[PDB]
């Protein structure tokens, strides 16, 4: 709560660059075979996203929401738990918690009282709210796999004239290459002003004696770009150009 | 059969016939390589 | 106009505001055939001679 | 409760026209749109064709052009099919049936049925005659009765057991074509204190010519 | 020669709906010389053959 | 069809050739409107 | 517009409202002055060579 992990310290924002990856439906609208061309808010090519670590080094900094959030992570165990959505960080505006007990996520728009580091295993009590939501229920191990990495989960949140839509794809595979269209999932009617965001950790035992696992993810920014988008047959994105790129 | 059709507040004239095409789950409707509306999912069940 | 789709004017907007988008919808869709005929005039012209 | 009534029997020489009727209730007529399945027995179904009653427009099979003519009444909601020029391979039991479409069309009702005999040949009154042993050997403890119905046209014919008293342990068997007539025979049987308490008769109803004949064994 | 086209009034302009066609006769002969300028066209690219 | 002719070139006499008059119009029958069953009433009253 | 007189504009409708219904009669009409200066241009090309 008050006393963070011996691995959390300062560490410089090292960072990589994204080359295809980021681009997503922009509509629900089938096209087949044409050019479409659209505004809005995308993941620029030629980017820098900044290379984040969770193992003796732990950084886990407040980035502000309004440059757009796109999440990209490589991890077999699922370390990353969720993110925390807020604005002064306390119970006297409206913050979201998303949190997954690995059957069903909890998504809570509600007041949250906050702790500097919260740790999993965050807030004391919550009141006044209206809003309660349920996802579909599945099954995941949160214990350790063996082998390659089979699993790249991509997210863009975005908040676009008060909705936030959360964009999800899953693909099997510290460099990523290739590229991948996202797809559409929930639709949240929240609208709040929300400045900044923090993740969610678990933690393992075999306050600092807990041990974080091994991953890692990427956090960047957004911004408006007219990307060109191809489709096949089948009606999926194979291929993306930019306008003002090169 | 041509007739009016009145799909969840959008209208259309047309015919309705099977779909070999394999679309989104989430999709409200379509558009053709011409931009006019050639497929819609049904408002009350899931059907292409 | 809000809406390119004729049904989209009529069964939204106000009947007296829709006869004023109706007239630029068609207007538009004139304007677009005054280039396009007179574009197939000036082809017939160079394939004449 | 939507249900679709046909006629029981029709009767037609080849080279004339029949008319079918099929009426529908508990819907609107102009909604759903109709079927006609053929049935020919030991071939399986067929399909003859499907009309819009309220466009009045037709879709008719390839081998099927010509022979049938499909009409409709929407004043009295009840849906016609007529054919022309039947054969001796066009007798069979015609059906007809509402078509609900949601995704798939399947065939959502149906009707009593009616089958249509091609022949020149003219309607005759059945001819009944009991049936008896006459004796009895003691070896069984039941009593077996029956009744022959020979000579009639067309079928099928109506053969009650005391005005369908008894509806069990009865058996009832197919005619047989010989000369342009029709035989077919029913037997039952009855417990030893029933037969002297009541008195078993043969009741045998035409529903073509509209006579009945009772006999008694 | 080159390719013969046709344009129809009805069906490029209106949706075939009843609100489109009557402010469609007030416009009147906009459309019937698109019409019959592409017509003296495809007469041409039959004598040029 | 000879009536035809002459009401679109807007003459009383017709030429020898060939003329184009009109295209085809097919009327609608009848009007297809889908709505999902929900039993559930909107709370306006609450707010109102 | 709803009468295609200009003296049954100013005689009617108000000075704001005419001011709108003249103006749509003289984009009407200048487009329709626009085409026969470019029919006529065309068949001038055509008589020239």
């Amino acid at each position: 709560q008050c006393v963070n992990l011996t691995t959390r310290t300062q560490l410089p924002p090292a960072y990589t660059n994204s080359f295809t990856r980021g681009v997503y439906y922009p509509d629900k609208v089938f096209r087949s075979s044409v050019l479409h061309s659209t505004q809005d808010l995308f993941l620029p090519f030629f980017s820098n996203v900044t290379w984040f670590h969770v193992i003796k080094r732990f950084d886990n900094p407040v980035l502000p929401f309004n440059d757009g959030v796109y999440f990209a992570s490589i991890e077999k165990s699922n370390i990353i738990r969720g993110w925390i959505f807020g604005t002064t960080l306390d119970s006297k505006t409206q913050s979201l918690l998303i949190v997954n007990n690995a059957t069903n996520v909890v998504i809570k728009v509600c007041e949250f009282q906050f702790c500097n580091d919260p740790f999993l295993d965050v807030y004391s009590s919550a009141n006044n709210c209206t809003f309660e939501y349920v996802s579909q229920p599945f099954l995941m191990d949160l214990e350790g796999k063996q082998g390659n990495f089979k699993n790249l989960r991509e997210f863009v949140f975005k908040n676009i004239d008060g909705y936030f839509k959360i964009y999800s794809k899953h693909t099997p595979i510290d460099l990523p290459q290739g590229f991948s269209a996202l797809e559409p999932l929930v639709d949240l009617p929240i609208g709040i002003n929300i400045t900044r965001f923090q993740t969610l950790l678990a933690l393992h035992r075999s306050s600092s004696g807990w041990t974080a696992g091994a991953a890692a993810y990427y956090v960047g920014y957004l911004q408006p770009r007219t990307f060109l988008l191809k489709y096949n047959e089948n009606g999926t994105i194979t291929d993306a150009v930019d306008c003002a790129l090169d | 059969k041509c007739v009016n059709f009145n799909f969840n507040g959008l209208k259309g004239t047309g015919v309705l016939t099977e779909s070999n095409k394999k679309f989104l789950p989430f999709q409200q409707f379509g558009r053709d390589i011409a931009d006019t509306t050639d497929a819609v999912r049904d408002p009350q069940t899931l059907e292409i | 106009a809000i809406s390119s789709v004729l049904n989209d004017i009529f069964s939204r907007l106000d009947p007296p505001e829709a006869e004023v988008q109706i007239d630029r919808l068609i207007t538009g869709r004139l304007q677009s055939l005054q280039t396009y005929v007179t574009q197939q005039l000036i082809r017939a012209a160079e394939i004449r001679a | 409760q939507v249900q679709l009534q046909q006629p029981g029997a029709e009767l037609v020489r080849p080279g004339a026209s029949v008319k079918l009727s099929c009426k529908a209730s508990g819907y609107s007529f102009t909604r759903f749109w109709m079927n006609w399945v053929k049935q020919r027995p030991g071939q399986g179904l067929e399909w003859i064709g499907m009309i819009h009653p309220s466009d009045s427009e037709t879709r008719l099979n390839q081998k099927f052009k010509d022979k049938a003519t499909l009409t409709v009444d929407k004043s009295s909601t009840t849906a016609y099919m007529q054919l022309s020029s039947p054969t001796s391979e066009d007798s069979a039991v015609y059906y007809c049936a509402r078509k609900d479409y949601d995704y798939d069309a399947w065939f959502a009702y149906w009707g009593q049925g009616t089958l249509v005999t091609v022949s020149a040949a003219k309607t005759t009154p059945p001819s009944v005659y009991p049936l008896a042993p006459g004796s009895a050997a003691q070896t069984n403890s039941m009593v077996t009765l029956g009744c022959l119905v020979k000579g009639y046209f067309p079928e099928p014919v109506t053969v009650t057991w005391n005005s369908g008293s008894l509806s069990s342990g009865v058996h009832t068997f197919p005619a047989v074509l010989q000369s342009d007539l029709y035989t077919l025979s029913s037997s039952v049987t009855v417990p030893s204190s029933t037969w002297p308490s009541e008195t078993v008769t043969c009741n045998v109803a035409h529903p073509a010519s509209s006579t009945k004949v009772d006999k008694k064994i | 020669s080159m390719t013969k086209t046709s344009v129809d009034c009805t069906m490029y302009i209106c949706g075939d709906s009843t609100e489109c066609s009557n402010l469609l006769l007030q416009y009147g002969s906009f459309c019937t010389q698109l019409k019959r300028a592409l017509t003296g066209i495809a007469v041409e690219q039959d004598k040029n053959t | 069809p000879l009536s035809e002719t002459k009401c679109t070139l807007k003459s009383f006499t017709v030429e020898k050739g060939i003329y184009q008059t009109s295209n085809f119009r097919v009327q609608p029958t009848e009007s297809i409107v889908r709505f999902p069953n929900i039993t559930n009433l909107c709370p306006f009253d609450e707010v109102f």
